[PDB]
């Protein structure tokens, strides 16, 4: 709730919107709007990393009490992170959910939006910080330390039969005067079975970043159509239930339509140009039905391709055979779908949905929205987001990271669109440059298993694959690629790694972790899994991202680290 | 004039005639009226057009425009001169005489 706490929000603030994300911008531009509405000046921020965050707060060494960060938080007992915080108001709203408890407790400078059907970690603080063994926060028999310290009367207090609290059992000795430590460790470790179940085996994401924010601003009587679209963007990023889960899809078909359909501000007069209120339809995650012909865009998506195996010829043969049953002309299969004639381009999906039921594909259609600004053309559900990811354009000017962020947030207006087509173009060329490596690497047989996983390494830098989003995308097209056709049915289920050269950064051999096949809810080990070898030998590793599934190494200090990381 | 379909009149009657008066976005640029008039001023006697505005307007003309363009693209001319000669009037007194024009695609 903040139908009460929002009424705190008038004084000065800082609105930080942590490292690059589509949840980020969609969730934050609305609040920029909200906050120049009630006549507040504030601060939006680019985040380059947790160090970027810490210097940022360092540069804002004031007493801005209404500090705000969003889509982060699980890093420390962040009073340890952020010492000078005294009673300063922070707000966490992150869906990176497996977060510390010291950030949850200490009801001082934090917002426990603790609301979940998992009441599983209640004494998770009641024994690690509250108990201790072989400790110094205590007294001694001598008269020089005759003062009572922060006596928790627990293992946090002494273990020499000095514990006024801890009134479950005997006092002097259970079997010995220090069986205190024995039972302390019993509970400690027997329930580190569940502490190590947290944060040291697996990570995930939770819920939205900004649909809660839509309901917040909905209670103040705003029917901002565009805010529905921006939140739609925020979700349709990791609506990708194979990437990171939505789940609620068939429940949000009630939720969001109920937000928007039932309140019909015009039921009879809406046949107008500007922003004719949003609609909903059941369509695909075929990449880019609209502005391209079929036959290139039927070819660069993984799911349409992997099930029909087109990077070899034979897939094209069966492809043509299904265009045959579809009876699309090849010319028409090479003019833009919109550039087609009428009747075919109307009936296209109408036929494809039902007579693809019978030929190896079942999971291409979705439920989404689309709308006009005017009479130019009818933009698409995600063709923003696949234009966005192409704006992470790590050029060597050193300004372009933050500048491309600022550009991106200045994109989803109804105004700036000469760039949006730019994003489309950039996206397409990268999208088929993805495919351009798979044939090279598959049929060169670069699929290094090397034991319990599959593994890739690469050799030099591409501007595609300088940054790691494209890298995860590489790994997540090859994987299906190889494991369709080179295997029996036994070994299709193992995880994957991939090197990522950075000729820019003096030689670091970046990596990204990614998971085996077809287990949507059973997600990453790699919330910590890499860190094993970090303990065993341990060499210059990083975990800088609030994204977990990533590292950054030296050019060449990986292989032995990998041999340790065999297990 | 067999007013059932493919008629000489329906297009010119209002449709093409009003497409441009109707062609609108705020910023109040987004017509072909301004371009037309300011072209006329300098003896041009033409204007530039797209072919995917009909999708901005409708779903019928284009798959009829491709079929018998030879006629449609002169109905365009007639509609053009009648929709522009009203503006040739500053009042009825300075159309010394009308004139013929060429469309583009």
């Amino acid at each position: 709730l903040r139908n009460d706490f929002y009424r705190q929000l008038v004084g000065k603030r800082i609105l930080i919107v942590v490292n690059y994300d589509i949840d980020a911008i969609c969730a934050s531009r609305i609040l920029q709007a909200l906050f120049k509405y009630d006549h507040m000046l504030y601060t939006v921020v680019p985040i380059m990393g947790v160090t970027g965050l810490k210097r940022a707060y360092g540069e804002h060494q004031g007493d801005v009490k209404y500090v705000v960060l969003v889509n982060c938080g699980g890093c420390v007992d962040i009073v340890e992170l952020l010492q000078p915080s005294d009673d300063v108001t922070f707000f966490i709203c992150d869906s990176h959910r497996p977060l510390d408890v010291c950030n949850i407790y200490s009801d001082r400078q934090v917002c426990i939006l603790g609301d979940a059907s998992l009441e599983e970690n209640i004494p998770a603080f009641e024994t690690i910080f509250y108990d201790s063994e072989g400790e110094d926060e205590d007294e001694d028999e001598s008269s020089d330390t005759e003062q009572q310290h922060d006596d928790s009367g627990a293992g946090e207090s002494d273990q020499e039969d000095q514990a006024p609290r801890s009134r479950k059992l005997s006092r002097l000795e259970r079997h010995e005067q220090r069986i205190l430590k024995q039972r302390a460790r019993r509970q400690w470790e027997s329930e580190r079975d569940r502490i190590m179940f947290e944060y040291t085996q697996f990570s995930y994401y939770g819920r939205s970043a900004a649909l809660m924010v839509f309901e917040l601003a909905w209670k103040l009587s705003k029917d901002n159509m565009d805010l529905l679209w921006w939140a739609i963007v925020g979700i349709t990023e990791q609506l990708l239930l194979g990437k990171i889960e939505s789940g609620a899809y068939t429940l949000e078909l009630e939720q969001i339509q109920s937000h928007v359909s039932r309140l019909t501000n015009k039921t009879n007069d809406q046949n107008t140009m500007s922003a004719s209120k949003i609609t909903f339809e059941n369509d695909l995650h075929l990449v880019l039905y609209r502005h391209w012909p079929v036959t290139e865009s039927m070819r660069y998506s993984r799911y349409s391709s992997c099930q029909l195996k087109l990077w070899t010829l034979r897939g094209e043969k069966r492809l043509h055979e299904l265009l045959l049953e579809m009876g699309l002309p090849l010319v028409h299969a090479r003019q833009t779908y919109g550039a087609m004639d009428l009747v075919l381009r109307k009936e296209f999906f109408s036929m494809v949905e039902r007579l693809a039921e019978k030929y190896d594909i079942a999971d291409i259609v979705y439920g989404t929205f689309t709308l006009s600004y005017g009479y130019r053309s009818r933009y698409a559900a995600a063709d923003y987001v696949y234009a966005l990811l192409a704006i992470m354009e790590s050029v060597k000017k050193h300004k372009t990271p933050e500048d491309c962020f600022l550009e991106a947030s200045d994109a989803l207006s109804r105004q700036h669109k000469q760039l949006l087509s730019a994003g489309i173009d950039q996206a397409k060329l990268l999208h088929a440059a993805v495919f351009r490596q798979v044939q090279s690497s598959l049929e060169a047989r670069q699929v290094h298993s090397a034991g319990s996983f599959f593994y890739y390494v690469l050799q030099e830098e591409h501007a595609f694959f300088s940054y790691p989003y494209a890298l995860g995308l590489l790994a997540r097209f090859l994987l299906r690629g190889h494991v369709a056709t080179s295997r029996a049915r036994q070994a299709s289920d193992l995880p994957l790694i991939a090197s990522c050269p950075l000729n820019a950064s003096e030689g670091m051999c970046l990596l990204v972790g990614i998971v085996p096949v077809r287990e949507d809810s059973p997600r990453n080990f790699f919330g910590k899994a890499f860190e094993q070898a970090a303990q065993k030998s341990g060499v210059a590793l990083l975990q800088d991202f609030f994204e977990p599934a990533v590292v950054q190494l030296r050019q060449s200090d990986l292989t032995r680290f990998l041999d340790s990381l065999t297990v | 004039n067999q007013q059932d379909a493919q008629i000489n009149l329906q297009a010119v009657k209002k449709k093409y005639k009003e497409f441009i008066r109707t062609f609108n976005e705020e910023n109040f640029f987004y017509k072909y009226r301004d371009t037309l008039k300011r072209n006329y001023l300098n003896g041009r006697y033409f204007l530039e057009i797209e072919m995917e505005d009909l999708v901005g307007f409708d779903e019928t003309l284009a798959d009829k425009l491709n079929k018998q363009p030879t006629e449609h693209l002169e109905i365009f001319e007639e509609a053009a001169r009648e929709v522009a000669d009203e503006i040739t009037a500053p009042r009825p007194e300075h159309e010394e005489h009308m004139h013929d024009i060429q469309i583009l695609l």
